[PDB]
Order: C-alpha cells, then structure tokens, then sequence
C-alpha cells in the first residue's frame, strides 16, 4: 500500500494553512459559540 | 462568672450547630452519599441541629440567668421540645444500630428488600415515640422552670427514653461483635504470619470502634437518667450541689455534637465528600 | 406545556420515566459475576452444571438469590479497551485446568500470567476472585504418568495429588499483590452438581457481609 | 524503502509551520458556557451520543440496556428503546431521522425503525459478520451504513440486503473511531496502532496513512471544510492532519493534562476545537492559535462523548455520571 | 384497524354502552377520541382519554351523562351513556391519536356505528358550502377562525380531513403544513393567523367528498361546517 501513498501530488503546507485560515475567517459569523448570540433570539433561554 | 460561662455556652452551641449543618449540607449536595444508612445519618444530624437551634440557647439563657423570665407558657413549650427532640435523637441511634444489625446478619434482605422506605419508617417511628413521650405532661398532668416529678411519670418517661433503647443497643452491638469476630476468624510461614497479624489488627479495629460508640453513648446519657430516676424518690434527703446538677444536665446536651462527629466525620466516604466539595 | 399536544407529551415523558425507574429498580437486586479462563480451562462444565457469538450471558437462581454470569472469552479483541465495562462486578470467576501441560505455546504459565494480569488490574482493585481448579481426576493420572517438575523445575515435593494440588494452589494464590484489599477463594471442581453453586453462593455471601462490615467501620 | 521516500517527500513541503503563519491572527479570546438543560433518566454509564440533523433531537446510549431519544428543547423523552444487549459501545442517528443504529461488545449492529405504522420502535436489520466488538457506525443513506469493529477492519453494509458489500483492511490494531466526510465520498478511522488511515468508499481502498501518535487513537473528526481532521489519543495531545498536505500541522497539549482525550469535535466554523478528557472536564482549544479558550467542567466521573449541533447553536456532552449537559 | 359496536334502537332516558376493539397496533400507547356525526350534519367531538387513563375530557353537551374508559389488556375502548337525549342520535367514530414531537394526531379513523333514538369556544367558519369541480382543475378551499391558532411555540394547530361519500374521515394535513403519510403530493395547505386555506392541484374524481377543518389549540375540539365538492 506504500506504493500508492508515495505517488500523490502533495501541496505546500503554507497554502493549506492559508486556505484553512480563509475558510475559518469567512464563516466567523456563523458560530454562536464563538460569538454569544443575544438572549432575545437564543432558543434555549 | 456570667461572661465566661456565656462565652463557653455560645461556643458550644455554635460548634454543635455547625457540625450538624455541614453534615446536612454534604448529604444534600453530593450524590454518591444518597443511601439508606446515610439517610438515617442525615436524619440524626437534622434532629441534632433542631435541638441545637431550638433548645440549647434557651437552656443556656436559663443557666446564665439562673431563673426563668420567659413565662410559664414558654417553660412548658421548652420542656416539651426538650423531651421530644432528645427522645428522637436517642432513638435515632437505636434505629441506626438496628439497620446495621439487619445489614450484617441478613444479606438476602440487604439485596432484595432494603429500600429507603425502611429508613423513612424508622424515622417516622422515632418521632412517633418522641411525641408519645413528650405529649403527656402538657396534656393531662413559678420562678423556675422544672419538669414534673410525679413518681409514675418520671419512671415511665425514663424507661421509654433511655433504658429500653440502651438495652436494645447493647444487644444489637453484642450480636454485631459476635458476627464480626466469627467472620474475621474464619518460607511459607511468612504468609500465615501476615494473615494472623492482619486478623489481629482487624479484631483490634472492631474492638476500638465498638468501644468508642458504646462508651461515648454511656458517658453522654447514663448519669443524667440515673439522677432523674433517683431524685424523685429520694429528693427529701438529697444534697447534691448546683454544680454537679449543671454538669450532669449539660453532659447530655454534649451528645448532640459528638454524634455527628462519630457517624460522619469518622467515615471515609463522608470526609472524601467533604474534600471533594471544598 | 401551556399548549395542547404538549401536556400529552409531558405525560408520555412521565410514563417513560416511570417505566425506566421500574426497570432499573429490578436490575439493581441482581448479582453480576464475570467469568474468565482459557478456552480449554473447562468453563463449559460450570455452565453445564448450572443449567442442569459475542458476550454470553447466563442467568440462574440459587436459594432466593439471582445471579448473572457474563462470558468474555468468546470474542478475541484488545482486553484493555473493554475490560473497564465490567467494573463493579460482585466477583470474578477464574478457571484453570490442573492437567494443562499437554501443549507448549506452557499453557499453565500463560494461565498464571493471565491471572496475574487480571487480579492486579486497576479496575478490579477491590473485586474478589473465585478460582476453580478443574480436571482434578485427569491430573490424578497425569501426575503419576508425568512429573510435576516438568512445569515447575523448582518443585521439590512428592509426586502425589495431595501435594501437587496444594503446590499449584499456593503458586496461583501468590500472584496477587494486594491481599489486604481482596481475598481469593479456591475450590476444586467435583463431579457432583451441588458443590459448585453452593461454593459460589457462599463466596458471594461472605463478600457481601465483609463489604457491609467494612462500610460499618468494623472490618 | 518507500517509507524513506515518503519522509523525503513530506519534509520538503514544510516551509513554515501553521503556527508561524497564524502568528498574525488575533486570539479567539475567552469562551465561557453554562448548562441550560440537564438530561437525566439514565441509570448506568453513557458511552455514545449523536445529534440529529434537525439540531433538536439527539440519541444517547447507556450500558443499562436503554438508549433514549431526547428533545433538547423541552427535555421530553420521545422514545425509550429496550435493547437486546446492554453492552453498547456506539450509537448513530440517520440523516433523515427514520432509523437509529447502535452496537457494542456484540459482533452485530442493530438498526431500529422509528416511523413504524404500529407506533412502536422495531428492529429493522441486524448486521452480523464481524468477529470483534463493534466500535463505531455512521449512516450514509437510508440504505447504506459504515461500521467499525475491534477486528481491525471496517465494512460497508447494505441494510436492504443485510450483508457487507465492501470490506476495509490494513489496520494493525483495533479500530476505535470512524468519521464520515461532508460529501460521504471518503471516511477516516483511528486504530490502536496509533495511525490514522483514509479510505475511499467508492473504491474501497486506502489512499493515505497518518502517524505521529505515541499511543492508541480514541477519537477522530473531520474539519468542517473536509480538507483536514483531528484525532484524540491517550497521549493527552490533539493532532490535526491535512489530507492534501499529508502532514501534521500542530499538536494541542498541556503539561497539566494527564489521562488524555476520549472524544473530539469541531464547531460549525472550525475556529475552536472541543475535546473530552478523562478528567471529566471538556477543554476548548483554538484550532489556529493552539490555546485553551475555556473548560466545560460540569461532570463528576468522565467525559465519554460530545457533539456539536449541525446548526452550531449548542454542544452536548455525555458522561459516565449518566447525565447529559448542553453548553453554549 | 378499529371496529365499533353497541348501536341499535334506544329510548329517551335509557342507557347504552358502545364498545370498540383495536388490533394491529400498540393500543396502549395511543390516545383515543370519540367523534359523532349526525345523519345529515357535520362532525362533533364527544370525549377524549389519554394513554394510561391519566387524563379524561368531555364535551359540555354530554358532560356528566357519558363516561369513557379503557381496557388496555384487551385493546378495547368503552363509552357508557345515560339519559340519552334526542340530539344524541349520530354515527360515532373511534379515532386513534398519539402526542409527541413530530407525531401526527388523528391519523386513523374507525368505521363507526349508528345510534338511533326515538322522539368562549373557538368557532370554525367555512364560507363555501358547495364547490362545483371538474377533473384536471385546481381548487382552493378557505378557512377562518375566531381565535389565532399560532401559539408562542410556533405551532399552528390546524387539521384538515376528507370524508369521501360512504367512508369515514381520513387525515389530510396536520399542523397546517404537514401531509399525512400516504396522502398524494397534490394536496397542499397554507395559512397564517386566523385565516387558512387548502389547495388541490389537478383534481380528480377520487377527491370527491366533504372537507372538514379542525383546531387542536385547546379543548373542546371544534369542527368546521364542511365544504362539499362535486
Ligand atoms: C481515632 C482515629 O484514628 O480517628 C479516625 C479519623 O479521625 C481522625 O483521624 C481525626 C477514625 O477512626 P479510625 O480510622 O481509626 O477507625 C474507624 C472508626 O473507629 C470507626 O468507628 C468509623 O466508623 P463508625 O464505626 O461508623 O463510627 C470508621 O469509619 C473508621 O474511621
Ligand atoms: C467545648 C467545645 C465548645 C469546643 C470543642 C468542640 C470540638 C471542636 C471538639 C469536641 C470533641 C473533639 C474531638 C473529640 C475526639 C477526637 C478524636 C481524635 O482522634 C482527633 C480529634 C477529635 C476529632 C477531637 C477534635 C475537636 C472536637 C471535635
Ligand atoms: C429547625 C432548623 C434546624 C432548620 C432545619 C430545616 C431543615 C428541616 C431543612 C433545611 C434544608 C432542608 C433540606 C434541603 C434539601 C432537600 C433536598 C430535597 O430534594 C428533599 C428535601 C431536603 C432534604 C430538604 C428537607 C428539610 C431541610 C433538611
Ligand atoms: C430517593 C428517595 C426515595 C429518598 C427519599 C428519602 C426520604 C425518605 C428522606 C429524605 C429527607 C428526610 C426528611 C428530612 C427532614 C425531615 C424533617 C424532620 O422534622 C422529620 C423527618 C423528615 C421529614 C425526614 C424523613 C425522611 C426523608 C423524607
Ligand atoms: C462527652 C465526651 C467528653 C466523652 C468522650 C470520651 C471518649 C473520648 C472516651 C469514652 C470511651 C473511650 C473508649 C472506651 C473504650 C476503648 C477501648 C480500648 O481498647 C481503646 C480506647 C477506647 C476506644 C476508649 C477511647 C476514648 C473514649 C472513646
Ligand atoms: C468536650 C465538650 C465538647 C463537651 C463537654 C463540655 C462540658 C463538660 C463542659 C463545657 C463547659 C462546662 C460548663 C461551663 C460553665 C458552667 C457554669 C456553672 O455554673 C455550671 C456548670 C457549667 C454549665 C459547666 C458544665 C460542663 C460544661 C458544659
Ligand atoms: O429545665 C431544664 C431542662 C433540663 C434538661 N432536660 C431535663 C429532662 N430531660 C428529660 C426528661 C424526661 C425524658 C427525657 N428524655 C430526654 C430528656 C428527658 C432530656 C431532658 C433534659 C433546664 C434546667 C436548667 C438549665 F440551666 C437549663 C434547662
Ligand atoms: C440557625 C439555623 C441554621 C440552619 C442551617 C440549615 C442548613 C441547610 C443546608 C441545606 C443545603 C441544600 C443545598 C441544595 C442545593 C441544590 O441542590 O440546589
Ligand atoms: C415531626 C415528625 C414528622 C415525620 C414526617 C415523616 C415524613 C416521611 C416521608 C416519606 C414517607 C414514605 C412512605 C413510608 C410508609 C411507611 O412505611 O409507613
């Protein structure tokens, strides 16, 4: 199985880091846990 | 005189209140302590706390003032509360001893039938006996507050309060001792020597525990009831001083704070819970 | 809860809770026993006498007491990843064959190693162990036919059943490191049916009584 | 010899670690959560729990022989399913909510139908064929499910036929966890051999292997984007791996934390990483800053399972204490 | 399936006991309702008993005169009656119901039995009594309520039922937006506040019947006047 893993087009680590950071930043407003949603619209309050 | 004794009594009352309050809080807060034996222990702690809250301050005020200033109605209320609460506290120890006897001498009942309803029934019976012994004198029986000295009433109350539970506790703990001793007694020489030493250590531990319990109870409650039983039939010639009477009366009250110590603070589970909460 | 169809949901939840509590109150009064031992240790005999592909559960009643026995040797997997699931069992039953000298993987040494590993396990610090030594009849012929020194070169006793069995029992019982915390019950299996169940019941009763005494602060 | 070639290939792509690039990003700050709901009713240790797709219903499995579907809003119990075997180790919720699956020390996986005409939950299929204990299972569709077992192999099962159509092999140790990719085309598993392997569902063959853990891997979860995943092991460290880079980015660990991870999960955006520990406390880690942003200490025995709602409104935690807590 | 029994000729002031037998489903877990239909009028709810007999309700027209009981072991339901009045003549139907998140109450109706005797509530209004229809056309039915059915939790407790000629009512839409299992996709329902509507696309002869609306916001349950399609 080592033969198949050794012939894959690996990418730069820095580019993957930048892509992950960009994805995280884009959905920064989609996390109620990260930014506590006001109690007025929170369904559990 | 007044200041020193008042401070001593206040410190004693504070310690008695705190000891029972901490036990009650630990039983109510932690969840691993919820079991039949701990329910009885918590009931005993509640009874002791009620004693320390409703009874001891008035008794201390009477002792320091040496006279009753709250009126005869308050005297009757205080005497009724004293009798009821002290009888309940005394009978709680007997209930705990009976529960331990059932647990040790009957494992099938322990597994298949032991439920909190047993503890509830025992607690109900203790208060029933307390009410039965405390109600009579206020029902159909001036400068000082004193309990009735009727020949029949005093003997009846003492027998129902101390002697019967004392005998029951003695019998139950003798059976506990016999059962525990029977269970304990039931290059290669090193293992046998270690086994013998461990058996001896366990026997010593059992003896120490039983002696602690029995001696504490006896020294706490025995003298006062002997005094109460003797004086009515011999007060015409008794010359006991006030100091001895006060010491004997306050010895019984001291049982309210030694009971929580022995039953909770000497238990590994209770101290582990206390350490976990803090 | 204010609206309709919500109070009915609350009632359904209350009924579910009642049923769950009723079911739980019944299992709490049942003794759980863990069964261990190699495939050739003779475990099947114990189940056969009691009754007369993963975990196997056996249920039986003896003298008004309910027992549940779980067999874990059916499935071959990493023991340390699932052994903790049995934490809290009343006792552990271990099976060993006295005549287990037929093959070298040495099977007796493997059984001793397994017993040492299970007994000193962290999850079973306070759990007692019941040890069953089976195949005594076959061992009686084996000792005469073959010497016990084959498995224990340091053995110096006579080549007799009474000494060989005692030596094996002493060797097995010496593996535990926490004798002050737990006790080991050893029994030689017999053809008659009643001895095994009676011994198990006696061991369980003794364990329960000793635990109760420890809780009271006497033991 | 190919191992040296793989090492040479991977070492050349690590020009800068994700820690250096993240130095410019501002910290996430402090995150604190409180318990709004306490789900009680279980009487034994709880081992597995899974949020439903609606983000309101969840299913939890306990070793008392019962798995309960909970209404996270009103806390009402919707169904109580009596199991044939009480030794459960995992449970799952179908994406459509029509079926529920569970398994454990038994070498079979049971699937239950919730929309029966009779109104009572009934057994739909029993997926037998494994030899070791079932470890994890996750539904792909109403007719496909992937299961993990202690036999060191994973299999894909067709519920209608009732047999495993494909078998996944290659792990040396027992497989402890399994996670499906967002598109369901790929899935990853963790094993006792301390290595993580990525498997192709369509072709049924391993594409990549990851290593670095010093002990058994207990949990695994994909990053929301699907290009990376995190693992939890007994090392008391969380390691994040990127599929395209085929190399570790960083490890989250602390000197104080003994008795390492038991569960792992990600937030909706993936900024923060939630992991369950044997210290019965859940620690929230910053996926980028690699810092502990909070601690959900609300249990007494151990954190066995936890999960974040697909909506991301709240996170639920399970424990051996037999109670579930929902945090936000 | 559900089968009711106990009908026949009764005299005013007498007593009668209806019985219903259930099989093929977990009767114990389903709540039972009694609904009666007059020979030439609409539906009228009678009584309801929850699962486990923990809750019981009666209508004012029959409160104190009737009694409802369950025998779960036998999957049987009973409805005792006393002091029967002239208006008690109606066809009585047994209805199956269950209440949990996502459930569909009133999803099944029994065949019913005939009873013959000699001699602040929310009001549901249907504007149209009869509507001529032809195959292939799209038809809409309107409904209105005297009180708002939109509860604070967000649920709108509106139910739609279709009673084909000679057949018992069958659930069509529950909570104003959910189609019952087995209902063709053509049926659709929408509304808000106090006004609600039902729409049918590509109507066919199989849709002939009377459509009844119901409200489950609070007791007593009230049915609409009903709209006939032909
Ligand atoms: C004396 C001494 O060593 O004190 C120990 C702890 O407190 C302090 O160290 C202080 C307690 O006494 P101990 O630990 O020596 O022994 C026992 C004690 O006698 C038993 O009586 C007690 O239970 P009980 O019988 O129900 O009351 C046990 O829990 C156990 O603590
Ligand atoms: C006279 C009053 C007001 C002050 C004293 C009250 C309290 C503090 C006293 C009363 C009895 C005392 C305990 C009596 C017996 C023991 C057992 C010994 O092995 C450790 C100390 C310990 C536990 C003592 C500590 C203090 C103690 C609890
Ligand atoms: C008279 C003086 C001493 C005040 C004493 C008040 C006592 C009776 C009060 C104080 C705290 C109370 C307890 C506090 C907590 C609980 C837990 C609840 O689930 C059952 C009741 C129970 C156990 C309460 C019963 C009465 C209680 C023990
Ligand atoms: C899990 C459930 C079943 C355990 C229930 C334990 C019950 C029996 C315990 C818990 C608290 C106890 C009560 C606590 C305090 C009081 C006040 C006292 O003046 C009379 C006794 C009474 C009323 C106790 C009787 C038994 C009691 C009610
Ligand atoms: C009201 C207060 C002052 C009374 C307290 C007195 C206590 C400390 C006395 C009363 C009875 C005594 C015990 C009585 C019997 C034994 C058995 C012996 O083998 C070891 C000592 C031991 C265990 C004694 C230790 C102290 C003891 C517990
Ligand atoms: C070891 C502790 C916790 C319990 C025993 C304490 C007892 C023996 C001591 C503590 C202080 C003592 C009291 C102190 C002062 C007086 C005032 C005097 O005019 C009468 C006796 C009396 C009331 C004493 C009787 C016994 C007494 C109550
Ligand atoms: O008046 C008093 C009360 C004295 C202490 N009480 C006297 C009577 N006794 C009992 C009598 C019959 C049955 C019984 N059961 C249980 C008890 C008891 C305990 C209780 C104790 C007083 C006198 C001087 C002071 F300084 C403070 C109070
Ligand atoms: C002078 C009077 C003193 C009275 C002291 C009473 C102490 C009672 C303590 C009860 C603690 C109960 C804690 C419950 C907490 C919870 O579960 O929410
Ligand atoms: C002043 C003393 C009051 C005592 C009140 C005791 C309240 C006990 C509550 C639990 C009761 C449980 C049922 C017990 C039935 C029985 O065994 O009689």
């Amino acid at each position: 199985q080592l033969k198949m893993e050794a012939n894959i087009d690996r990418i730069k680590v820095s580019k993957a880091a930048a892509d992950l950071m960009a994805y995280c930043e884009a959905h920064a407003k989609e996390d109620p846990l990260l930014t506590p949603v006001p109690a007025s619209e929170n369904p559990f309050r | 005189y007044q200041v020193i004794t008042s401070l001593l009594l206040g410190t004693l009352i504070f310690c008695a209140v705190l000891g029972n309050a901490c036990v009650v809080a630990a039983i109510a807060l932690e969840r691993s302590l919820q079991n039949v034996a701990n329910y009885l222990i918590g009931s005993l702690a509640v009874t002791d706390l009620m004693v320390s809250v409703l009874v001891l301050p008035m008794a201390a005020l009477y002792q320091v003032l040496n006279k009753w200033t709250l009126g005869q109605v308050t005297c009757d209320l205080f005497i009724a509360l004293d009798v009821l609460c002290c009888t309940s506290s005394i009978w709680h120890l007997c209930a705990i001893a009976l529960d331990r006897y059932w647990a040790i001498t009957d494992p099938i009942d322990y597994v298949n039938k032991r439920t909190p309803r047993r503890a509830a029934a025992l607690i109900s019976l203790t208060w029933l006996i307390g009410f039965l012994i405390s109600i009579p004198p206020m029902l159909g029986w001036p400068d000082a507050c004193t309990i009735s000295k009727d020949h029949g009433y005093t003997i009846y109350s003492t027998f129902g309060a101390f002697y019967i539970p004392l005998l029951l506790m003695l019998v139950l703990y003798g059976r506990i001792f016999r059962a525990a001793r029977f269970r304990i007694r039931k290059k290669n020489e090193r293992n046998a020597e270690a086994k013998r030493k461990m058996a001896l250590a366990r026997e010593r531990k059992t003896v120490k525990t039983l002696g602690i319990i029995m001696g504490t109870f006896i020294l706490c409650w025995l003298p006062f009831f002997i005094v109460a039983l003797v004086l009515p039939f011999c007060e015409s010639s008794c010359h006991m001083p006030t100091l001895l009477g006060a010491i004997i009366n306050w010895l019984g009250y001291s049982n309210s704070l030694l009971n929580p110590v022995i039953y909770a603070y000497f238990n590994k589970d209770f101290q582990n819970a206390f350490k976990k909460i803090i | 809860t204010l609206s309709a169809e919500d109070k009915a949901a609350v009632e359904r939840s209350k009924m579910i809770d009642r049923n769950l509590r009723e079911d739980g109150e019944k299992a709490a009064r049942e003794v759980k026993l863990l069964l261990l031992g190699a495939g050739e240790s003779g475990k099947n005999t114990i189940v056969k006498q009691m009754k007369i592909t993963g975990i196997v559960e056996t249920h039986f009643t003896f003298k008004d007491l309910h027992f549940k026995m779980f067999d874990v040797g059916a499935q071959r997997s990493e023991r340390k990843k699932w052994i903790h699931c049995f934490e809290g069992v009343t006792a552990i039953i271990f099976c060993v064959a006295l005549s287990d000298y037929d093959l070298v993987l040495n099977r007796m040494h493997a059984s001793m190693k397994l017993f040492d590993s299970i007994c000193n396990n962290k999850w079973f610090t306070d759990t007692s162990i019941i040890l069953f030594l089976n195949k005594k009849d076959l061992f009686e012929e084996k000792i005469k036919k073959s010497p016990l020194t084959i498995c224990y070169p340091e053995y110096a006793g006579s080549n007799t059943y009474e000494e060989a069995a005692a030596y094996i029992q002493c060797q097995f019982e010496d593996l535990n490191k926490r004798k002050d915390t737990k006790e080991i019950y050893t029994h030689f299996t017999c053809s008659t049916d009643t001895k095994n169940v009676q011994f198990v019941f006696d061991a369980v009763t003794d364990v329960i009584i000793k635990n109760n005494l420890k809780d009271c602060g006497l033991f | 010899q190919l191992k040296n070639q793989i090492r040479d290939a991977r070492k050349a792509c690590a020009d800068a670690t994700l820690s250096q690039i993240t130095n410019n990003i501002d910290p996430v700050g402090r995150i604190q959560m409180r318990t709004r709901r306490t789900l009680r009713g279980h009487l034994a240790k709880i081992y597995a729990m899974h949020w439903g797709t609606d983000s309101r219903l969840l299913v939890s499995a306990s070793q008392d022989g019962k798995l309960i579907i909970w209404d996270s809003y009103t806390t009402n119990k919707v169904h109580a399913i009596p199991l044939r075997s009480s030794w459960v180790m995992t449970c799952a919720y179908a994406p459509s909510g029509n079926y529920v699956a569970c398994g454990g020390l038994d070498n079979i996986c049971s699937i239950y139908n919730l929309k029966t005409r009779e109104g009572n939950v009934r057994v739909s299929r029993e997926l037998a064929g494994h030899t070791g204990y079932l470890s994890c299972c996750r539904f792909l569709d109403d007719n496909q499910i992937v299961t993990s077992s202690g036999d060191t192999t994973c299999a894909l099962w067709d519920i209608e036929t009732g047999q495993q159509t494909t078998t996944f092999t290659g792990h040396t140790g027992d497989v402890m966890s399994l996670s499906l990719a967002p598109d369901t085309r790929l899935f990853v598993s963790g094993a006792c051999d301390a290595s993580a392997k990525l498997w192709d569902v369509r072709e049924g063959m391993c594409r990549q292997t990851f290593t670095g853990h010093e002990s058994d891997i207990n949990a695994i979860c994909f990053f929301p984007n699907g290009n990376a995943f995190a693992t939890g092991s007994d090392d008391a460290t969380c390691r994040l791996f990127d599929l395209r880079a085929d190399q570790e980015l960083m490890t989250y660990s602390h000197d104080n934390i003994i008795c390492g991870i038991t569960s792992v999960s990600f937030s909706k955006s993936g900024r923060l990483l939630l992991a369950g520990y044997d210290d019965f406390n859940c620690n929230v880690w910053d996926a980028l800053k690699a810092d502990r942003a909070g601690v959900l200490a609300g249990h007494d025995n151990r954190v066995s399972c936890l999960g974040v709602t697909d909506d991301g409104m709240a996170v639920a935690t399970g424990s051996w204490d037999s109670f579930l807590k929902i945090w936000n | 399936q559900l089968v009711e029994s106990g009908g026949g000729l009764v005299q005013p002031g007498g007593s009668r006991k209806l019985s219903c037998s259930a099989s093929g489903f977990a009767f114990s877990s389903f709540g039972m309702h009694w609904v009666r239909q007059a020979p030439e009028k609409g539906l009228e709810w009678v009584a309801y008993i929850s699962s486990g007999s923990g809750t019981i309700y009666y209508a004012d027209t029959v409160k104190g005169r009737f009694t409802i009981s369950r025998d779960d072991p036998k999957n049987t339901l009973f409805l005792q009656m006393t002091s029967l009045r002239s208006e008690d003549t109606a066809m009585y139907y047994c209805v199956r119901s269950i209440y949990y998140y996502g459930s569909s109450p009133f999803d099944f109706w029994g065949q019913g039995t005939t009873l013959t005797v000699s001699s602040s509530d929310i009001v549901m209004t249907q504007a149209t009594s009869s509507v001529p229809v032809t195959p292939g056309e799209s038809v809409s039915i309107s409904c209105r309520s005297s009180k708002s059915l939109l509860h604070s939790n967000g649920n709108t407790y509106l139910y739609w039922f279709l009673q084909r000629p000679g057949q018992s009512p069958q659930l069509l839409i529950y909570r104003m937006s959910n189609l019952a299992s087995g209902v063709p996709d053509r049926f659709s329902g929408s509304g808000s506040g106090t006004a609600f509507t039902l729409t049918i696309s590509r109507l066919e002869a199989e849709d002939v019947g009377v459509y009844y609306c119901m409200q489950h916001l609070e007791y007593p349950l009230t049915f609409g006047a009903g709209t006939k399609l032909e």
